[PDB]
RNA sequence: GUCUGAGAGGAUGAUCAGCCACACCGGGACUGAGACACGGCCCGGACUCCUACGGGAGGCAGCAGUGGGGAAUAUUGGACAAUG
RNA sequence: AAACUGAAGAGUUUGAUCAUGGCUCAGAUUGAACGCU
RNA sequence: GGUUGGCUUAGAAGCAGCCAUCCUUUAAAGAAAGCGUAAUAGCUCACUAGUCGAGUCGGCCUGCGCGGAAGAUGUAACGG
């Protein structure tokens, strides 16, 4: 049980979330062992104390079971163990945590919901005056490159990827002449064409795009766009666009990636601003919790780091102040299971004195 | 007669020594600037650990002109110099200090602190 | 008795920190022992003048918006939400009982009711402050449009005295509205 | 002279006493036995303030004290009774 | 009569040794600051 | 009226969707043809009775018409 899709489902108790700061380099790496220790450590304590020590030791030596042959030089930037009295699955995370421990009935996935909820899809249209390919990209990898051997361009009406650019002007034949000076006219054309195989494509699956190139073949293709409301960056300074291969070009776009998840973080807070015109946001963190608890909040809105132990009971749907030690994880969770969404905005786009918001469904 | 790429003085203390018109605010075509009227400047030569640095984009106002400013009974009145008060997003002066002459024509709501902080007023 | 709302701090050299506010009670003159009670504990003072537009005054009253120096006392040891009172005349509270009457729809307010455990913000004069309300024993929901008196736990003191109105918000929208009608400790 | 050192040396030049230099910055002098004058003058300058916008004023490195800087250094006291 | 009175070493390189040689410490002092009192 | 049909779903109450279309007071009333609600609520409809009083309703084919119908020197797409 690795994914998201089976901690949630996995509901054992006691369910014991320990969460590691790790390093990706050397000598950062160094005091990851102890970081880790010193977790459990703090693990084993609080685990005696509120629940036996045999059931301590059992999911401690559990745990020791499979951190001894880890190794720390692989390390990602935080380490999540996610121990029971029979099981322990421990997986790493690009994703930056603070170091705590969570011991409840379910196992603390809000790092790996505000992962997914993180996630960008996206087309990555790569020009040049003699070419065009076309990739599909996931967050950081390439899904595909569009090639010969491809489902998706089978059944194409248009010229498939990669697209060579054989125009007449190009091998010189045709009926035009360079005296004419139809160069810009032949690349927007050109351009055109590779417009239709993208539109072409995009019906079909319906993602943003990235347009990467020159910056003259950029202004050509936006120019002659079908779609260009679909079109969320452009980048004009990625190297080797006829020979790099997809996981370069997608390396090079990922600082336009993170700067479209900046702008829809930023679009939310209209969204909050309506909600609240509307009288349908709670911000206080009892009211939050019940309407989360009710399933009455359609969307969630988290300051990314704002963790709170309280007092909660499913009985009077109360929640005083500190118990629980994440009780926004789980307003998270209720958010999630009611069929809700989960925004965890930025700090500097969140204030601290409201750090949770709820836009409810009534 | 101030237009784009002409280099006024500065008549405050914002640091600034030399801007150079970029733009004459106020009008589709509008050629020139007057006493009086908005100007975009480009800072060309500042004071050292000054408010404004060099190559700054900024407002600033034309305060006096060699052209000259005309009055109701048909008197000019010329200056030895072109000179410029710098302005701050809304149009507003950013200065404690002017030095040399102004005219009446910075009368009103928005130069008024740059008439009570002037030398002179003609 | 002589009170004033602190709006404003800063100082002047040579003259020292001046808080300018709205005089709301007595009068405030050159030589008057005053007291700041408010965010912080208490800190006893003395007037050394009052002026306006950068002009001394003869002495700030109730009712205009006069600025006062402060002897010796530095510029972040006060800060704007306390009061410079009269000796005596007024107490930093954090546990008071109000008449809280919930905003409705019509005027506002909220649909949802008001429950104990709620944590709105509470705009006393001129500073807000987080406060816990905790309904009177015997009732655990009050609907908008109703007023009762329910007890607030402020998480700082706040300089008040029974009489004093407030409001409640959640966010800059109004959701109710209070007076002290008794301040505990 | 002070600290250190057995000494020779080394380090240092608060408080007390002698000498020198300076008095917001640059410059000039007047009066006088004595000054190029800390709480005098003239000119210029920066800064601060008053103005009726024409013009004016000012200098705590005196003693208290303020703001500021700082790790950090005090009273907005009394008397000329004593020595000057 | 007197002003003529004053001088300590240790630890640490080596398997051990002697030497060399740096580092460190025990003293005195202050217009001292900070912490506890 | 059983009844918020069962399921599903945060909620699914005639009216998101999936599986039946049953019964009762009936002159008649769909486990509902629409609007509406987060869901209920609410407004209609189908249907029935009453009023009025004579023809009326909806498909099919066929002829001729209407819209769909924006361009560059000047009407400028009957030669007038």
């Amino acid at each position: 049980k690795a994914t998201l899709k089976s901690l949630r489902e996995t509901k054992a108790n006691p369910a014991v979330s320990i969460f590691v700061k790790t390093h990706r380099e050397h000598p950062a790496n160094d005091q990851d062992p102890i970081a880790l220790k010193n977790q459990l450590k703090i693990v084993e304590e609080r685990l005696t104390n509120e629940f036996d020590k045999r059931t301590a030791t059992t999911i401690l030596d559990k745990i020791h079971a499979e951190t001894k042959e880890y190794n720390h030089k692989y390390n990602l930037d935080t380490l999540a163990i996610f121990a029971s009295v029979d099981d322990v699955q421990l997986i790493r995370m690009p994703l930056d945590t603070p170091e705590r421990v969570v011991i409840s009935n379910r196992f603390a996935t809000r790092d790996l919901v505000r992962d997914m909820a993180s996630a960008v899809h996206y087309y990555t249209v790569v020009l040049t005056r003699d070419k065009a390919r076309l990739i599909e990209a996931a967050n950081d990898r390439v899904v595909a490159e569009f090639d010969t051997d491809n489902a998706k361009q089978n059944n194409m009406e248009g010229i498939p990827f990669p697209i060579d650019n054989n125009g007449l002007y190009t091998t010189g034949d045709g009926g035009s002449d360079r005296s004419a000076n139809n160069e810009n006219s032949y690349l927007k054309e050109f351009f055109n064409q590779v417009d239709k195989s993208v539109q072409e494509l995009w019906g079909e699956h319906k993602m943003p795009l990235v347009i990467v190139g020159d910056v003259r073949n950029i202004s050509y293709y936006k120019e002659v766009c079908d779609r260009p409301e679909n079109i969320i960056a452009t980048v004009s300074n990625l190297t080797e666009l006829e020979d790099g291969n997809a996981q370069r070009i997608i390396d090079g776009v990922q600082d336009a990636v993170e700067g479209y998840r900046t702008s829809l973080h930023e679009a939310a807070l209209g969204e909050i601003d309506k909600a609240r015109g509307a009288n349908a946001l709670s911000t206080d963190l009892q009211d939050v919790y019940r309407a989360a608890f009710q399933g009455a909040g359609e969307t969630l809105y988290v300051r990314r780091g704002y963790i709170q132990a309280a007092k909660v009971d499913e009985d009077a749907q109360t929640l005083t102040m500190a118990v629980t030690d994440d009780a926004v994880g789980l307003i998270i969770e209720h958010v999630i299971n009611n069929g809700g969404k989960a925004v965890f905005m930025p700090q500097e786009m969140m204030s601290a004195d409201q750090p949770i918001a709820l836009v409810t469904r009534y | 007669m101030i237009q784009v790429e002409s280099m006024l003085e500065v008549a405050d203390n914002s640091g600034a020594r030399r801007v150079q018109c970029i733009k004459v605010l106020g009008g589709s075509h509008r050629r020139y600037a007057s006493v009086g009227d908005i100007i975009k400047v480009t800072v060309k030569e500042a004071i050292p650990r000054g408010r404004v640095k060099k190559g700054d984009v900024m407002n600033a106002v034309v305060v006096r002109t060699k052209k000259g400013v005309r009055r109701p009974d048909g008197s000019v009145l010329r200056f030895d110099d072109n000179a410029a008060v710098l302005l701050n997003q809304n149009k507003a002066p950013i200065a404690t200090r002017i030095f040399g002459p102004v005219t009446r024509e910075l009368r009103g709501d928005q130069f008024m602190k740059i008439v009570s902080l002037a030398p002179e007023v003609l | 008795a002589f009170l004033m709302p602190i709006e404003d701090v800063f100082s002047i050299s040579g003259r020292g920190t001046v808080v300018t506010g709205r005089v709301e009670s007595g009068i405030v003159k050159v030589g008057d022992e005053i007291e700041i009670v408010g965010i912080r504990d208490t800190q006893k003072t003395t007037c050394t003048g009052v002026e306006m537009f950068r002009k001394l005054l003869d002495e700030g009253r109730a009712g205009e918006n006069c600025g006062v120096l402060l002897r010796g006392t530095k510029r972040e040891d006060v800060q704007r939400g306390q009061v410079l009172a009269k000796p005596g005349s007024i107490t930093p509270h954090t546990k008071f009982d109000a008449e809280v009457y919930v905003l409705s729809k019509e005027e506002g307010g909220r649909h949802t009711p008001f429950l104990n455990g709620y944590r709105p913000q509470f705009y006393f004069r001129t500073t807000d402050v987080t406060g816990a309300i905790q309904l009177q024993d015997g009732t655990e929901m009050v609907m908008p449009g109703d007023n009762v008196e329910m007890g607030v736990e402020l998480i700082h003191p706040i300089a008040m005295d029974k009489g004093l109105r407030f409001a409640i918000r959640e966010g800059g929208r109004t959701v109710g509205a209070g007076v002290v009608a008794n301040v505990n400790v």
